[PDB]
């Protein structure tokens, strides 16, 4: 099991270091490579034997390591850069495959924060009438694209037959996201009030909506 | 230079069977092993089998022992991946990748030479997906959102389909500026749902009529929702 953080941010420019720690049955004496992974198009190897290249990868990748704990690091951040990054070693010293890392996304702050705007529709009378009840929470004009979204029913959180889906960029270069709240008509009826809350950046924007 | 391309992927039930294949092409694809890695929906890379340059050696993941089987056809350059007893827990994209070190045979009696893989996946492919879901193609209830500076959102919610995808216009492709389509989620039913969303004037409405247009090949359905103010 190789951990890496979920995340790391920096502006066009600048360097980030991309950790994988790990034990020292896998790491400590076995080579660890590094992968970039843009989400439409295959995994890439960046680094191999630890510090390697294959080239024509930049030397604004490097990687390290240090006992069981390896890392990648990437000096003049670029647009292209935005990817998930993982590590990997092989360990078949017997019969063991290789691992992976968790592992992490590299975001590349490219223009101004932009707050989020919140949406919350209550269920339709004609989804009610299908005997069933959603809350859609729609979450848009934000920059960077990362949110995590609260549910409360009368006051009280709830994450039972809550779905969020991942920010998607809007067609003006800043990004969307949704949430769903899975109701029965008399859930959404026995209760006052709903809330959708969206903390962006540490801040938070609350949308609340009840029966009439 | 060298690519790898993989087929044979689907919808299929838990308990069925499902044969992946990878083929390669501008290398020396006797001389390298190979692997299998998959990638869930919204998760990482998980590493499921691989096989050495003389087909000698198979490695599998625990998750997968005694399920899956991987083999090769250096005839075919061509690289297997046998999934017997399918689990929903095996739905994911699977990639097909090569091994960086090259080998020449060693021992004969038809290559059975004993040199296992390195562990350094070199060149990857774009990958086939598979899902493995006890549901049935089921196109989507659609159920409109509805509005209420200047402006107001409406949309609709496209809801409890299977299997992906679905796409999504509005007035029959004529509006086109501040829509947004959202990715699926996949609900605990094993059914999808997804969100369209628009921008519109608020003057505008009681009198523009906004129609959210559905389309869902697999179960052969197109859905005209109108999205009024109520």
């Amino acid at each position: 099991v190789l951990t890496q953080p979920p995340s790391v941010s920096a502006a066009p420019g600048q360097k980030v270091t991309i950790s994988c720690s790990g034990s020292s049955s896998n790491i400590g004496d076995n080579y660890v490579s590094w992968y970039q992974h843009l989400p439409g198009t295959a995994p890439k190897l960046l680094i191999y034997e630890n510090t390697r290249r294959p080239s024509g990868i930049p030397d604004r990748f490097s990687g390290s390591k240090s006992g069981t704990s390896a890392t990648l690091a990437i000096t003049g951040l670029q647009t292209g850069d935005e990817a998930d990054y993982y590590c990997g070693t092989w360990d078949v010293r017997p019969n063991r495959g290789a691992v992976f890392g968790t592992g992490t996304k590299v975001t590349v702050l490219g223009q101004p924060k932009a707050n989020p705007t919140v949406t919350l529709f209550p269920p339709s009378s004609e989804e009610l009438q299908a005997n069933k009840a959603t809350l859609v929470c729609l979450i848009s004009d934000f920059y960077p694209g990362a949110v995590t979204v609260a549910w409360k029913a009368d006051s009280s959180p709830v994450k039972a037959g809550v779905e969020t889906t991942t920010p998607s960029k809007q067609s003006n270069n800043k990004y969307a996201a949704s949430s769903y709240l899975s109701l029965t008509p008399e859930q959404w009826k026995s209760h006052r009030s709903y809330s959708c809350q969206v903390t962006h950046e540490g801040s938070t924007v609350e949308k609340t909506v009840a029966p009439t | 230079q060298a690519i790898l391309v993989e087929s044979g992927g689907g919808v299929v039930q838990p308990g069925r069977s499902l044969r992946l294949s990878c083929a390669a092409s501008q290398f020396t694809f006797s001389g390298h092993g190979l692997h299998w890695v998959r990638q869930a929906p919204g998760k990482g890379l998980e590493w499921v089998a691989s096989i050495s340059f003389a087909g000698t050696k198979m490695d599998y993941a625990d998750s997968v022992k005694g399920r899956f089987a991987i083999s090769r056809d250096n005839s075919k350059n061509t690289l297997y991946l046998q999934m017997n007893s399918l689990r929903v827990e095996d739905t994911a994209l699977y990639y097909c990748a090569k091994d960086m070190r090259e080998y020449e045979c060693e021992y004969w009696t038809p290559c059975i030479d004993r040199r296992g893989v390195v562990g350094i996946f070199d060149m990857w492919g774009q990958g086939t997906m598979v899902t493995v879901s006890t549901a049935s193609t089921k196109g989507p209830s659609v159920f409109p959102l509805a509005p209420s500076g200047g402006t107001a959102a409406l949309g609709c919610l496209v809801k409890d389909y299977f299997p992906e995808p679905v796409t999504v216009s509005w007035n029959s492709g004529a509006l086109t500026s501040g829509v947004h389509t959202f990715p699926a989620v996949l609900q605990s039913s094993g059914l999808y749902s997804l969100s369209s969303v628009v921008t519109v004037p608020s003057s505008s409405l009681g009198t523009q009529t906004y129609i959210c247009n559905v389309n869902h090949k697999p179960s052969n359905t197109k859905v005209d929702k109108r999205v009024e103010p109520k």
